[PDB]
RNA sequence: AUUGUGGAAGGCAGCGCGCGCCUCCGGCGUGCUUCGGCAUCUGCGCGCUCCGGACGCUGGCCUGUGGGCUCCCCAUUCGA
């Protein structure tokens, strides 16, 4: 993993049937790059070996703590953002300036909190669970863990999510009839342009 | 094109003596990965078969075998034998390709795959084209239907090149069989 | 005396015939009989006082029998063809190819009432040259040379003259071709996603 | 339409600086590895070789009326296999241009 | 229900490596990871599906037939007639073509497009003010 | 892509043009030849070249907000 390479004022990832570890290298990379990087709807991540497994794994990350000191850590946050947020902390030298620089980089949320319900949001191919995890093998979503795990929220977060979709399938249709009218307005301006549609012809899909 | 592994007949004898001036000549049929490889193997055998090492041996002749058909798809059947942790066994396997190379090439990795078997701890003792009708192995015969059909199930996401690999894309893949 | 060279090379050092062929071809057969039997033999072609003399002996640079060669012209770039400017004021601006002069830098003019851009030298390092051909046969620079762009402000009234004179002549064979006055009277740009390793010119 | 303010013509991609030639122990300041935006292969490289490069930033003082600053480089040679690029410049480049864009030129040109 | 099947006949293209674009026959099966697949301008070769895009096209053709046999029968189906005609094909098409544009010809389209959006545009205006 | 160390030598090597004619992408004389060819005749004079280690051209700038710095303070990546 290199890094995109792209010129972009900000990136807007959906991890929604993202596989944790796979996500969290390639932000890493991305951020180390100089990328800001804001991720959106992390409850829905995915992480492979089912939800017992996990979940006997984070038991024992809260066993963890300094004996004679227990608030000096380790911090055991239980949203699903702050865990991947810890899960990327642990892929970047955080200890150094350039490290602390790329992690101030980086937003994680849980659903989609305005302004980013209405930006454009896109996915990493090769953090996909339909490509990186064969169907019929466990997996467990993130915020399915964090709720186990204490983190209270999920229901709210269900709830805003549910009211954010319905308005988003508004919206969708106002597109959808809108398309319809710009098909017909074409078809009307195709006898305006003759030449024009010519020269498009071997150019058009 | 390339191969793995290669198919060589070997000739060799004992150097001639006075007591034996024409000394009996033994062929041999071997696998490796170029001609150098084959004739050691070659004296390997040799010297524990006949009891006729390198330094008092000649070496007569050496040519690679190639397949007649590479175009059509044949039935190999491969005796061998091989070394465990524990001792040696004799295994029969049945491979399906174009050449007698990429059947052994496979019979080489699967060894390696179900039964954690070096290359050097594997001696084959026999090769054949079977024809169909007396393979024995299932994972064969099931491939000897003239009416073969079924779909896809697994497909590799990928485009035809890195250059047009993005780390980011708007929807995800459309996948169907 | 001989026409044409006796040995055309087959690379660059190397003749098509050998010296016993090439004795054959150079007489000296024929030669060694009008001179009784024996290749003629010829001979060898045959300061004020000083005003200070210098402490230190003077040292002169060893010999180097390197020569530059004249600048190479690429073989994208002909006679008429479209180029686009990399730097300078005038970067990204399209431009037609005239010739290239002897300082081994390219003449190419606007032309000037399309683009603003007058005749002028720009060096071939900094042009792309595309695939865009537009007639020169009836363009005449053969009084245009280095010397006309040396220096010695006002412009004097007589080069602007002669950029028109050679203008008047380019304006009509560009008219000739549609929408090519369009694309020599705009500058190219990188838009998004426009990579230039796969872009065709 | 936009109204936009800003370069009418771009003759330049945009390049990352991810860092200088280094092993997991040790750094050599006077190679940098510079990602090419675009550029996926090494393959895709060969045509940005010897492509001179500009790393422009901003100094606190004035310098001939202004605060921009340009270091020069150039494409050198491929890095590995995935399109990245070892670049050369006048002066090593600071570490504090580590994830900061170079401009990425289309001359010297060989077309 | 599934769309597309590997079988004797079915048209693939070549969706990875050197052979990209374009269309082969499967022939014959090897197993499950290997097919045997011909077209008139390469030799009977083996290959892995994971390089293969199977397409909608199947011509008639019994196991490994000869290269006049198979030729025939894809003119018979009008195989590259039908898959350069289809949208899918067609693609691949307009892609090699976008990239083999000169700056002279996209100087063209940059203006047959603007000229074309902007007479769109207008005509939605009109859609827009009467069908409210 | 990196690089020009040397400053006495026009040397060494391979060729070209003249010193004989022709219709000039070539042709014309001996010896040898595998019949394609050949260091068999291939000397002198004047030149050329991948030839005993880089030369050439152009611009910028020259008391300036310029250039240089091994000095000072500090920041950052690597090392410690
Ligand atoms: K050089
Ligand atoms: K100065
Ligand atoms: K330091
Ligand atoms: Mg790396
Ligand atoms: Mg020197």
């Amino acid at each position: 993993v290199s890094g995109s390479g792209i010129s972009a004022r900000r990136i807007v990832v959906d991890a929604r049937h993202h596989m944790l570890g796979r996500l969290s290298s390639i932000l890493a990379k991305e951020l180390l790059n100089g990328q800001r990087v804001v991720v959106v709807r992390c409850e829905e991540i995915c992480l492979s070996g089912g939800l017992v497994r996990q979940k006997m794994k984070y038991l024992r990350f809260l066993r963890k703590r300094m004996n004679t000191k227990p608030s000096h850590g380790p911090i055991h946050f239980r949203a699903p953002s702050k865990i991947l947020w810890r899960t990327i902390r642990g892929m970047i030298p955080h200890k150094t300036k350039r490290g602390a620089a790329a992690l101030a980089r980086l937003k994680v949320y849980e659903g989609v909190p305005p302004p980013y319900d209405k930006i454009k949001r896109m996915v990493i191919p090769d953090a996909l669970k339909v490509l990186r995890l064969q169907s019929g093998h466990k997996y467990c979503l993130l915020g399915k863990l964090s709720s186990e795990v204490g983190w209270n929220h999920y229901d709210t977060i269900k709830e805003l999510e549910n009211k954010r979709k319905e308005r988003a399938q508004v919206a969708y249709e106002r597109r959808k009839q809108l398309a319809k009218l710009r098909v017909k307005a074409e078809k009307a301006a195709e006898e305006k342009l003759g030449p024009q549609l010519a020269v498009i012809e071997p150019i058009k899909y | 094109v390339t191969y793995k592994f290669h198919q060589y007949q070997v000739v060799g004898r004992a150097l001639p003596s006075e007591n034996d001036e024409h000394p009996k000549i033994y062929r041999m049929k071997l696998w490796a990965t170029n001609e150098v490889r084959a004739k050691s193997k070659f004296w390997y055998f040799l010297r524990k078969l006949k009891k006729v090492k390198k330094s008092n041996g000649q070496m007569l002749a050496i040519n690679e075998i190639f397949e007649k058909y590479p175009t059509t798809i044949k039935n190999y059947g491969i005796w061998l034998r091989y070394q465990s942790r524990t001792g040696y066994h004799n295994m029969y396997k049945e491979y399906r390709d174009t050449t007698l190379n990429g059947a052994v090439e496979q019979m080489y990795t699967e060894m390696a795959s179900r039964h954690r078997v070096r290359h050097h701890c594997i001696q084959i003792i026999k090769t054949a084209t079977i024809p169909a009708k007396l393979c024995k192995r299932e994972s064969t015969k099931q491939f000897h239907d003239s009416k073969i059909k079924f779909p896809l199930v697994f497909k590799k996401v990928r485009p035809p090149s890195r250059k047009l690999k993005t780390t980011y894309k708007a929807t995800k893949p459309n996948l169907f069989m | 005396a001989k026409k044409t060279i006796r040995n055309p090379e087959l690379i660059r050092g190397v003749g098509k015939f050998s010296r016993s062929k090439m004795y054959h071809k150079k007489g000296l057969w024929a030669i060694k009989k009008k001179n009784g039997g024996k290749l003629p033999l010829h001979e060898k072609k045959p300061v004020k006082p000083p005003k200070f003399y210098p402490a230190d002996d003077v040292k002169k640079p060893l010999v180097n029998k390197h020569k530059p060669k004249p600048t190479k012209l690429r073989a994208s770039i002909t006679p008429g063809t479209v180029l686009i400017i990399l730097a300078g004021r005038f970067k990204g601006k399209r431009v037609v190819f005239l010739k290239q002069l002897t300082s081994g830098l390219l003449l190419v003019t606007g032309p000037f009432k399309l683009n603003g851009v007058p005749l002028r030298r720009v060096n071939q390092a900094y042009v792309i040259g595309t695939s865009t051909k537009v007639d020169v046969s009836g363009v005449n620079v053969e009084k245009i040379d280095d010397k006309y762009f040396a220096k010695q402000n006002v412009l004097p009234q007589e080069k602007k003259d002669e950029q028109k004179t050679v203008d008047s002549a380019l304006l009509k064979a560009i008219e000739g071709i549609p929408e090519l006055k369009a694309y020599l009277s705009a500058r190219f740009s990188l838009k998004s996603g426009m990579k230039p390793h796969e872009l065709v010119f | 339409v936009k109204g936009r303010q800003g370069e009418r013509i771009r003759l330049y991609v945009r390049g990352t600086v991810l860092g200088y030639k280094r092993s997991k122990s040790n750094q050599y300041p006077n190679t940098s590895l510079i990602q090419i935006e675009g550029v996926n292969t090494k393959e895709e490289v060969d045509w940005y070789l010897g492509k001179r490069l500009g790393y422009i930033y901003k100094a606190k003082t004035k310098k001939n009326n202004s605060h921009y600053r340009c270091i020069w480089g150039k494409v050198c040679r491929p890095h590995g296999n995935s399109g990245v690029v070892r670049a050369k410049f006048k002066s090593n480049l600071p570490p504090k241009s580590m994830g900061a864009k170079v401009r990425v030129f289309m001359y010297p040109s060989n077309i | 229900p599934f769309k597309r099947f590997v079988e004797i006949g079915r048209v693939a293209l070549i969706n990875y490596g050197k052979d990209y674009g374009r269309l082969v026959v499967i022939v014959d099966v090897i197993d499950q990871n290997r097919a045997l697949v011909d077209a008139p301008d390469m030799v009977r070769s083996q290959m892995n599906f994971k390089r293969l895009s199977l397409t909608d096209i199947k011509i008639d053709i019994k196991r490994i037939p000869k290269k006049k046999t198979l030729v025939e029968a894809m003119e018979a189906a009008d195989v590259k007639t039908k898959w350069e005609n289809s949208s899918w094909g067609r693609k691949l098409i307009v892609q090699k073509r976008r990239a083999a544009l000169n700056d002279f010809d996209r100087f063209k389209l940059m203006l047959a497009k603007i000229k074309r959006a902007g007479v769109v545009r207008q005509e939605l205006a009109k859609l827009k003010k009467i069908a409210a």
